[PDB]
């Protein structure tokens, strides 16, 4: 079941403001709007949705993930987006001419609200382990492909949100106790 | 690609199927007994995984290990009763009440294996739930110190005694810890898991004024730090 | 819109009883068979238009570079896709097309071939940034703009679309070809219909270009070469 | 001859099904609690045997044998917990990982029998493998003081803790020697057994200042005493 | 003399039923599926002896190169050859030998972790010039060199023969790795028997290493990485 990662896990960002991805228009072109870590165990994003909190009481994980994009704007307002998953080996792509070179999805606005990314599963053990190096899976970024474009009278900013999941081939490995929960006395 | 994984452990059953620290009771033997309260939502790490789901039913298993305060296990007799609701509650270590001839008991020595006992689903409803909606009588439901909001009546179970067979004062201090596992499990309406702490056993009450992020900050959305 | 197939044919494979040197080629066909993005151009009130000469915009990009690079024959067919979207207060026109043997033709007076000006080699090979157009109303060659749609086109009209995808075959008089002398043809873009808005939309219109080389077939193998 | 020897002794089950010392941990309870990390290459006489092969697969059987200094063995209650990659670790003798609800362990006397449970294969390669020619990261590699050339991250399977069960100090000195035996057994790629001797726990280190013969030496090549 | 075929397996591409990642690799297959000769090592009269981790000594040459720092999956089997020879009046031995997941030792008598020596990263991954046996009877790794014959072998002995072919598969335990992480076996070169001559013989013998990366499959594709 898809449910919304908390990618705006800031400082700055208190409340339901940490659902929300900003998206305004650009004047400098192939600019970088964001980019997370695709591990579910790890803690970021992931850890305000679902998947992540199941996996962490696993210790090994396996199968592809997904994750829904959906925009929220005007009517009037488009754009085109390019979303980039890159499998490990490198730090985090610095341009877009170098995240296209991996998987990736190039995502326009319209009458259809939301687009996916399936990351696909790209490993050498049938599992991985959540951070028990040898593992995390890669890096999700996400790019203007051409810009954010209005009309008069209209406001210059909008917001995306997204939504993670698992898969069809997904499945877990070897129970274990959470480490979200704390424990000082006996009553709650 | 012809996958062979296996995915036979992340059933219901299997998830829930291990035993938990479900209670902590205290004898000082110096009274002459101990009771406790069954509510098994004292302790954080079985509540996260029973709150994940609205309705529950399943049958128990109760595993009972009682030591003392420096460990040690001198051979002692004690009597576990389980005092259902409506019937009385043990008043002395040699009332009427522990001549248990309709109540079920345990006679158990300190030097033996942990007692285990099975517990089928006793409620009167179809089914336990943690949450319930409402109150458990028509009335006025005053707007100030409310309490009764979350009852649930279909939910208790009676108490449970542990005293030591002797003919006086044996001047020990026990700890029996309860264990419980949870067999042939069924559940219903899937929740969120709690981000929050956990404040009060019966109650879903949160520190408003320190509410904790679900996730970790990290210092720009255009890192993968955190 | 649509999707226009160039000359109404699929690309593929150099057959039997067309081949001439003799030697098993390689297909990586997945690692080259993708699509590349290129950095965009800002589209302005008095843009001219540019071209991508295209066995060279990929030359030195990826795994299709490197084996155009080091392999000394080359043959394979493309897939075009230009992007530019704009709200629906905004209006314009752009003309994308396809020309095969897209020969720049150099811009002077002078009628004795010894001192006649000639392009330099970045203007006729421009690479992954292409080149914009001095002269968009003779196509910089001499000839008409009006009958470029004689070549397999596609028009962006802001109106209407925001997308143009022309699949492109091997069109050559050899079966193979060196990547890095010969370029089999090239890719314009021109705004005959000029961009126009009102204050307060946006200003910052881009134009995309992403491609895919299908079908690729790279012979003569030895050390890599890129010049 | 008609021979009837038998080989059956010289299969890789019949070699490798034998329990052996594989950990050691002492325990103060003057902390509470005491920890291990799972790693079976800390004695040499499994080690040997191990390292024969490049790769192993099997499930194992792991026995737990605890004592104290004087070797008495009075009746005290200890719990066994294996804390797999990931979870929290115990802090204290009281803390709320000893609660445990989705960990095994394991609640045994000192006056009883060895503790004795069965583990599967665990790895998420295909199989253990005890030699990896390689760094599990990318990186730059540092040339001079290296470590991560032998980490082999498919082996790596939690830790092992163990405390008192008790009210509160019991003031006893525990030592608690963890045996392995290797059921279901598959090796590849047989290698020589070593010949130097060991100096570390986790890398293939010996002393070049001072390296062994293979053979004992004798006085002359045409003599037959050594 | 004969080829050994190690462990009586030939090479192939890794099948259904024991694939793990999800994706379509790539398979260059004659471009990368072919021979490579390196510099060769002098012999001399007190060598001790040379090695090559294999999946780092092609990983900067050719294709096989650039597919290797392309992909981040990598799986192929090999064929090595090494020649080496000299006039009838010559006298040697050597022993090439494939030493699956060659782990090379420390050299030193620290009996504390934190502190104990390591080899540094060029020793453990020497490339393609390898790196030459501090001690060879111990075979750099504290197990005896008489035992090396345990593992897929040859000898080149001077009045016999002078080429020594190993055909290798794929040795892992799971289906597919990095190349630029993990390298799967390693070939070692060592003349147990010294090389002997007498005055007016040649006294230049070289060494040389020449090997093909049958099958190769790639797979997980990104930017290019080689560190």
């Amino acid at each position: 079941v898809e449910t919304i990662l908390e990618v705006n896990n800031t400082t700055e960002a208190t409340g339901l403001t940490r659902l929300l991805i900003p998206v305004s228009s650009q004047n400098k072109a192939d600019e970088l709007c964001a980019a997370f870590m695709v591990d579910p165990g790890r803690i970021g994003p992931w850890q305000s949705t679902l998947v992540g909190q199941i996996c962490r009481y696993y210790t090994q994980w396996s199968g592809s993930l997904k994750v829904t994009f959906m925009f929220t704007g005007s009517f009037m307002a488009t754009g085109k987006m390019l979303v980039a998953y890159s499998p490990p080996g490198s730090a985090q792509p610095a341009n877009r001419e170098t995240a296209m070179l991996g998987t990736h999805v190039i995502w326009d606005f319209g009458l259809q609200s939301s687009v996916s990314l399936v990351i696909p599963w790209i490993s050498n053990t049938h599992f991985r382990t959540a951070k028990t190096d040898y593992y995390t899976a890669g890096v999700v970024t996400l790019w203007y492909q051409t810009n954010y474009v209005v009309p008069p009278e209209t406001p210059g900013e909008a917001y995306i949100i997204a939504m993670g999941a698992a898969q069809d081939n997904f499945t877990l490995k070897i129970c274990k106790d959470t480490d979200e929960v704390t424990q000082q006395a006996v009553l709650q | 690609v012809v996958n062979r994984n296996g995915v036979l452990e992340t059933t219901i059953n299997h998830f829930f199927s291990r035993s938990g620290l479900v209670g902590v009771v205290n004898l000082t033997d110096g009274t002459g007994y101990a009771t406790w309260d069954i509510d098994i939502m004292g302790f954080v790490q079985l509540r996260r995984k029973c709150e994940m789901f609205t309705y529950m039913r399943f049958n128990a298993e109760f595993t009972f290990v009682t030591t003392t305060k420096n460990g040690e296990a001198r051979p002692y007799m004690l009597q576990y009763m389980y005092v259902p609701p409506g019937a009385p509650k043990p008043t002395g270590r040699d009332a009427f009440q522990w001549q248990t001839a309709t109540n079920p008991s345990v006679f158990v020595k300190l030097t033996d294996p942990p007692a285990q006992v099975s517990v089928p689903f006793m409620s009167p409803a179809s089914a336990y739930q943690w949450f319930y909606d409402g109150y458990p009588t028509f009335g006025q439901h005053p707007e100030t110190s409310n309490t009764t909001y979350g009852l649930c009546p279909n939910n208790m179970m009676g108490t449970f005694a542990v005293r030591v067979v002797s003919r006086e004062a044996s001047q020990l201090k026990l700890q029996t810890r309860v264990y419980m596992k949870l067999k042939h499990v069924r559940a219903w309406v899937p929740r969120p898991i709690r981000s929050q702490p956990y404040l009060l056993k019966n109650f879903p009450n949160y520190d408003s004024s320190k509410i904790t992020n679900s996730a970790r900050d990290r210092s720009s959305i255009k890192q993968a730090n955190m | 819109a649509n999707i226009v197939l160039a000359y109404g044919e699929w690309p593929e494979y150099c057959p039997d009883t067309d081949a001439t040197a003799v030697d098993k080629p390689t297909r990586p066909d997945v690692s080259v068979n993708r699509f590349y993005t290129l950095d965009s151009k800002m589209w302005q009130e008095n843009s001219t238009g540019w071209y991508w000469k295209f066995p060279d915009v990929l030359n030195k990009t990826g795994v299709f570079g490197q084996n155009a690079q080091f392999h000394y024959l080359y043959r394979s067919g493309f897939c075009l896709h230009v992007q530019c979207n704009a709200s629906k207060f905004h209006q314009g026109a752009l003309l994308v097309a396809v020309i095969p043997e897209f020969v720049i033709a150099g811009r002077g007076s002078n009628t004795k071939p010894n001192e006649a000006p000639h392009p330099g080699f970045t203007t006729t090979f421009p690479g992954t940034t292409g080149a914009t157009f001095h002269d968009p109303y003779v196509l910089d060659s001499g000839v008409p703009l009006s009958q470029a749609l004689i070549y397999p086109h596609q028009w962006i009209n802001l109106r209407t679309n925001n997308c143009a995808t022309v699949i492109v075959p091997y069109i050559n008089a050899v079966p193979f070809d060196s990547a890095i002398n010969h370029s089999n043809f090239g890719l314009i873009v021109i705004p005959v219909s000029p961009l126009k808005y009102s204050s307060g939309a946006t200003t910052a219109i881009p134009i995309t270009i992403t491609i895919a080389p299908l079908n690729s077939e790279f012979g003569g193998l030895r050390q890599a070469v890129s010049q």
